[PDB]
């Protein structure tokens, strides 16, 4: 029993790894590629 | 020239096409004492522009048309450094120095030789020189005197070159400020006048307060806490305040940046997925994302509201930021 069932408790660590991976799908590489304008901030939220 | 009688009928009414000693044709608006040129290549460019009167808003129209011009003129290939070196090579440092046709031709040749050496398959020196002379004398040679100011030419090239927005702002401020870096009402007024000479050439000058630069100077010096002179940092802050008469240049920078934007989203009217270009997300409803193709036509889905707030993504989104703003819009709709 101890050699069979505690072989599944590692699936909980598998979940923890999956969750912490998925809370970071854009925090893994924020810069990504085509890093133009890398010393300022460009964003808009009001139509003119 | 023989083309005078042939192409004088392309425009009618008060417009009167006339030829120049530099064999470049130009129209005449005689009672306004203002004159504009029209080369056949720029004639077909403007004919293509005339079918693009579908832009509902003002700043978007100016930015899109100016981006189309800059890409067509291939002046977006010019950087700040090359233009600065070219202007400093010809000793055109005094802003009030009179400029003849020959000096402008020499400076344009200096710029476009380097541009062609970088863009052999994209830049033709004589045609580009003719086109850029056409545009510059359209903006700043309404009197057909053959004399312009160095400051106006500098402002036009620096605005129409490829550089950071704050870098262009700082260079233009240094051009208009004194050796101490201070700018009074008069230099700011001259710079604003040079800036406002541009929209009147296309016909969108009144939408930004007209040609009256006095309210712009008044607002700038009211933001300056009624200081006699303004500084570069205060000028940058007042520009980031997005004044009525200067927002067109940051809107141009944004549309240039967003021309290569690709958003993983669906248009909530024309069902276009993925969104390419400008993505617009409503700040009131849920799951409402519109592409600029339907936004510019004025067609609205589910009708507008008492207030219909909108955010304009010009870059691919960050999941943290959009989850945060989704939480904000759920909070807004909860109340």
């Amino acid at each position: 029993l101890h050699t069979v069932i505690p072989a599944v408790v590692v699936a909980a660590i598998l979940l923890i790894a999956g969750i912490i991976a998925m809370i970071c799908y854009r925090k893994k590489r924020k810069g990504k590629l085509t890093l133009e304008d890398q010393a300022t901030f460009i964003k808009k939220g009001v139509p003119i | 020239p023989a083309s005078q009688h042939f192409l004088s009928t392309s425009v009618q009414g008060p417009w009167e096409r006339a030829i120049s000693p530099n064999k470049v044709p130009y129209y005449i608006n005689h009672e306004t004492q203002t004159t504009c040129w029209d080369h056949p290549k720029m004639t077909e460019l403007y004919q293509s522009l005339a079918d693009l009167n579908n832009v509902r808003f003002s700043a978007y129209r100016t930015a899109m048309k100016l981006r189309r011009l800059q890409k067509a003129l291939c002046l977006d290939l010019l950087t700040l450094s090359a233009a600065c070196d070219a202007l400093d090579q010809h000793n055109l440092k005094q802003n009030d120095q009179p400029m003849d046709i020959l000096q402008i031709i020499n400076c344009l040749t200096t710029v476009y030789d380097r541009l062609e050496q970088e863009h052999n398959n994209l830049v033709n020196v004589p045609l580009c020189v003719d086109m850029c002379l056409n545009w510059l004398l359209n903006v700043y040679d309404t009197g057909r005197t053959g004399r312009i100011r160095v400051l106006s030419f500098k402002t036009g090239i620096i605005s129409l070159c490829k550089a950071h927005l704050e870098d262009k702002y700082r260079y233009l401020f240094k051009q208009v400020a004194s050796s101490t870096g201070f700018c009074d009402q008069r230099r700011l007024g001259l710079l604003l006048h040079d800036s406002i000479q541009i929209p009147r050439q296309l016909g969108e000058v009144a939408s930004f307060g007209g040609s009256n630069i006095e309210p712009s100077v008044r607002s700038c010096f009211q933001f300056a806490n009624n200081k006699p002179e303004i500084e570069a940092a205060l000028f940058l802050d007042w520009m980031r305040l997005e004044p009525q008469s200067m927002v067109w240049l940051p809107v141009l920078h944004r549309v240039a940046a967003a021309e290569t934007a690709k958003h993983q989203a669906k248009c909530n009217i024309c069902k276009e997925c993925p969104i390419i270009g400008f993505r617009y997300r409503s700040l009131k409803h849920f799951n409402y994302d519109i592409c600029q193709s339907c936004f510019f036509s004025g067609r609205v889905a589910k009708g507008h509201k008492m207030h219909y707030p909108m955010v304009e993504y010009c870059t691919p989104t960050t999941s943290g930021e959009d989850v945060r703003d989704f939480a904000k819009v759920l909070k807004n709709k909860f109340r």
